RNA sequence: GGCGGCCGUAGCGCGGUGGUCCCACCUGACCCCAUGCCGAACUCAGAAGUGAAACGCCGUAGCGCCGAUGGUAGUGUGGGGUCUCCCCAUGCGAGAGUAGGAACUGCC
RNA sequence: GACGGAAAGACCCCGUGAACCUUUACUAUAGCUUGACACUGAACAUUGAGCCUUGAUGUGUAGGAUAGGUGGGAGGCUUUGAAGUGUGGACGCCAGUCUGCAUGGAGCCGGCCUUGAAAUACCACCCUUUAAUGUUUGAUGUUCUAACCCGAAUCCGGGGACAGUGUCUGGUGGGUAGUUUGACUGGGGCGGUCUCCUCCUAAAGAGUAACGGAGGAGCACGAAGGUUGGCUAAUCCUGGCAUCAGGAGGUUAGUGCAAUGGCAUAAGCCAGCUUGACUGCGAGCGUGACGGCGCGAGCAGGUGCGAAAGCAGGUCAUAGUGAUCCGGUGGUCUGAAUGGAAGGGCCAUCGUCAACGGAAAAGGUACUCCGGGGAUAACAGGCUGAUACCGCCCAAGAGUUCAUAUCGACGGCGGUGUUUGGCACCUCGAUGUCGGCUCAUCACAUCCUGGGGCUGAAGUAGGUCCCAAGGGUAUGGCUGUUC
RNA sequence: UGUGCAAACACGAAAGUGGACGUAUACGGUGUGACGCCUGCCCGGUGCCGGAAGGUUAAUGGGGUUGCAAAGCUCUCGAAGCCCCGGUAAACGGCGGCCGUAACUAUAACGGUCCUAAGGUAGCGAAAUUCCUUGUCGGGUAAGUUCCGACCUGCACGAAU
RNA sequence: GCGGAAGAUGUACGGGGCUAAACCAUGCACCGAAGCUGCGGCAGCGACGUUAUGCGUUGUUGGGUAGGGGAGCGUUCUGUA
RNA sequence: UCAAACCGGGAGAUAGCUGGUUCUCCCCGAAAGCUAUUUAGGUAGCGCCUCGUGAAUCAUCUCCGGGGGUAGAGCACUGUUUCGGCAAGGGGGUCGACUUCCAACCCGAUGCAAACUGCGAAUACCGGAGAUGUUAUCACGGGAGACACACGGCGGGUGUAACGUCCGUCGUGAAGAGGGAAACAACCCAGACCGCAGCUAAGGUCCCAAAGUCAUGGUUAAGUGGGAAACGAUGUGGGAAG
RNA sequence: GCGGGCCGUGGUACCUGUCUGAAUAUGGGGGGACCAUCCUCCAAGGCUAAAUACUCUGACUGACCGAUAGUGAACCAGUA
RNA sequence: GCGGAUUUAGCUCAGUUGGGAGAGCGCCAGACUGAAGAUCUGGAGGUCCUGUGUUCGAUCCACAGAAUUCGCACCA
RNA sequence: GCGGAUUUAGCUCAGUUGGGAGAGCGCCAGACUGAAGAUCUGGAGGUCCUGUGUUCGAUCCACAGAAUUCGCACCA
RNA sequence: GCGGAUUUAGCUCAGUUGGGAGAGCGCCAGACUGAAGAUCUGGAGGUCCUGUGUUCGAUCCACAGAAUUCGCACCA
């Protein structure tokens, strides 16, 4: 029933996550990235993340979540290549 | 398995359609009601029951 | 008070002061409308009484956050000795400390 | 001494080795009993079943219901072959009427045809059942009789359809035979572990072990699903631990589940409403190719809720699962030639393997052998030394008084490695085991004596310690035993 | 303990055969194994054998359902043996623990209390069969885990194991 | 630097032996490798030219168990010269 | 010859078991992981040797755009724990005041942590551009070895422990000459054609021994020249302070 | 139809054993499933030449071996 | 999974006439005994598995579901 | 040392839906009996091993410790 | 030597919330009985092994020593 022992997390296994889309070359509008499901917002280029910053870049296409609180969760305002 | 359980086994009944429907129903009223409203790969809108 | 600009140092607390121009409180619920039980909510109306909670200004930097001038421990990296261990070269420098900003700016 | 030569251990483990006997092992084969089929015919008695004929029709307690029955009632107008009646009999046990019987009062038919305890007329359905009889038939028991068996030369006698026996099925069945029954493991054994999820360990990606320290999942649920409105919690303080009113309160609450992460004018609570757990088809994601499965993200057509964007591919995310063969369930295809059936596939769901990537089911082995391996222990050596032995530092306290003059706790610091436990690099392709005995060779942390230190050394007598081999350590009873 | 014999028991694939040129004052299958004293407590848990309401027990045929036939589903009816109860321990066996009374102390002895029914009185017992046990008392000896006698709660000794 | 330090048939840094022929802090010249440089004779890989894996030139130049690759000669009998 | 005969016969039985396995020279020159397999001292697709084909431009030693949070540090979960001050509660002694003791909270000094933090590396690492390189990277397919590394030292983790299991650093056995270190797997320096010349490295340079009994300065005197410790010392030299 | 053997034999090979049991050419069987309708052919009786094997024996041949080679045997050998 | 049996007041069970729910034991009380025991008498105690259907009305019919038990099947 | 079981009112023991602490015997008393006995009725009798943790509340969960018992290990 | 248990008023023993030293028996007395007995009541009787340490205070903690008992260990 409830829990007991305190402590930290609880072990697991592996971690299976990655870093998918280049946003440098041709980017679907589909998850830019792999780590945590489940998150919305960014339409385009947003890669912005407490730290020396975050980014991306040309990829013109409507729409474009990230994955979570993670590499840049933060939703910024619109960006494509240079002249799509 | 079967026996006296929740979740039971029993398919739908469009009626015209090819039925297939999987949908379990445990012990606690109602009884005699099985859900509603389904679109099995047939004619648009029919009739359901999921009941035998 | 109206009307703009810049536009996260405007997070969050706290002080003084002013306009019956303005604004919430307050006041009254005849009606539109509305509360599972309560016009409290919701919605409508009038303005007796204040500023005790807005707003205009303006005074503290606590705390959060964003920048700047100074530097020991710690630490990156490659050679030296030495029983362990420690040293040197070189890029920085815990954390503490000294300061900057509580708006800024135009017009009626 | 050349770890001499030589005759490759029976101790021990290993090698999914061998054999033996033996269980509450598996799979079968003889044999025994019995039913039935072929070898078992006739007579008598019993029981079951099917069919035929004959007789009667087996069911129960009170006027609103009568009665196989039922819902409609009671003295209501028209039915087969003499009996109806009122006081008269029977073959299996109980009633209404039927026949050649015998007659009167009961009326001619009739009885019949409106009383509470005694009550109505016409063509399939629970009876349609039960009871009796004849025919066919199944099982059991008895008698008789031809087969068969034995004795005898024969006649014939004894036994007797029990059998003798052939075949098959089910149960029981050491009476007989095999370790087949995995691994890890501080040798092995005992004790603990082999699927999966989620900290630490893994030493800032990733990935990463051990009977590594902590703790769990094998399900549960229509709602703890979705949407909207309102609301916001723990906990503490005050007035009355249940409740209510006020204040403080980012939240430590709660959110299904082992934890982390997220969230409050909220994904939390309360209430209402409602139910996207839809269909079809693609692109992408799992360093490095590899399926099922899962997830994020579109398109085409359409279900729910919302004003709409939008949200769903079940429950905030990560454990709750499993092949082939076969069977049970949903459209089609398929076998000289046709009809009627039985059979044979594509996709998907459900049912079992939780010793859970998965066998239908347990055990001893000193008579041992062989092919190998240190990747397997019980000794000796080596490391460590917690244990063991001894010393040192400080020193309470005891000692009549007086720590320090024997003894000397607590605590701390060391040496030896004679003891023991014992981390398997050395030898088990093997330096056969303890102790003693006997025999040869090479040394010292000692009791008396001798020379010294301390003294709880006044003297004497003792305690403790150092030194010393120079000489001497020469013996018995019980036990195989070593101390 | 089995058997009157075309017997029991045993051998063989079969034909046949051993024991029978025998026959129960027989022979086959076993335990004990002399002699002497002997001989106490329990059947709750196997094997064999006998009886046995009810339960368990194939296929053909028969009945119902299904299908203008047929599959399939299902009912009904069932020997020997077995479930059933009982007997049997010269059947495999089981016999732990506690309190009180009472003693200078410990034990034995007796009853109960509990567990699993009884818990052991003949003898004799730590005995080749008891760990603890070089058990306790003692003989004997200068001393003897040896031995003998006794007590004896009998770890895992005990009745033709 | 020293006290805390007793044990095995003859004792000492390789020896002699050295106040430095020790040791410590530095430094210089040599002997000393099949090292490095120079004269006469190679292999593999790649580049240039080439039909060429034949030559010429150019960069790297050459240790090896297990193992991979390649060349080779001793040999018998039967062709054609 | 028997817990089971002899001879021959269908055996040149089957084994994931041992051993065996012989001419010269030249080039290059290991590894000890994953999925599945009646498979685990075996192969196939893959981490590694070699050869042929195919494609194509990086890669990484660098730099640049991201993700992690350990060491350490700080001070931190939790569970302990040092002192003082303040407030509240309970008990005891005398007065409804105070004193003493105990538990919880806050602050400062003190600080604590195998399951933390106001802060915070190195570092490894995903994606895209360069000096370098231009055909390396990378894509395909064939044939292999292969998923039994260990030991010593240091720091460990589990472990009440055995000539370990399992990680980390380093170093060797591996694939290393030559050479010194007296001898020596790893310490220092430095890397093999032939014959030959010169000059250096290892190390050595008084003699045997080939090379200076070489330069400047200093110490020790102990012959120390090498085991040595918790502990003691006006042996001696130097420096600061009452 | 029951119980088996065997075969590539599948409910569709062949044969053995027990039981049951036809019709008849105005008949019946077969064409790899069963039953009515086509085509083919007709069992439950029998006989039947020809086309490959081995190698004792005779002869020949062989880029076969050469007397620890080759058949065990070129010498008494299947003898000592 | 398949099939059979069973599923009545605490316990063990009878009850197919569809129209009475009952017995033994147990529990309480009474009588009796000095009393306690045992007889003996009396009382209480039943969603007669559950739902639905069939009938006027069903424990006692039909259908569906569940429990218990046995045989069988599965138990890579 | 290791693992398993056990550790409830005097004794012997039941008690996991976590929220009732109960049974037999014993002890005291009542009743009865002339009385004592035996029933029978009533009462008393329980840090439900200990501490802590978990929950709204635990004998009935988790952790740690102690005791009893058994197997194993050790024993010049 | 090593390991375990034990070491409370005369005897046999209980006593861990650390802060009460208690019971049975025995001894003395009372009550009762003619009296003695047995019940029943009362009283006395404790360096709770010894020292030291830990605490506000310990029989009930820690350490050392002593005694008893058992196991183990070892005899020219």
């Amino acid at each position: 029933a409830h829990k007991k022992a305190g402590g930290s997390t609880r072990n697991g296994r592996d971690s299976e996550a990655k870093r998918l889309g280049v946003k440098r070359f041709g980017g679907e509008s589909v998850l830019a990235g792999s780590i945590i499901v489940r998150q919305r917002g960014t339409k385009f280029h947003a890669g912005a993340n407490v730290g020396c910053g975050r980014d991306h870049t040309l990829f013109a296409k409507a729409d474009g979540k990230v994955k979570f609180e993670v590499k840049g969760p933060k939703n910024r305002k619109f960006i494509s290549i240079e002249a799509e | 398995a079967k026996g006296i359980r929740e979740k039971i086994k029993l398919v739908s009944s469009a009626g015209t359609g090819h039925f297939y429907t999987t949908t379990k129903n445990k012990r606690t009223k109602p009884e005699k009601l099985e859900l509603k409203k389904f679109d099995p790969v047939v004619r648009q809108h029919v009739i359901y029951k999921e009941a035998k």
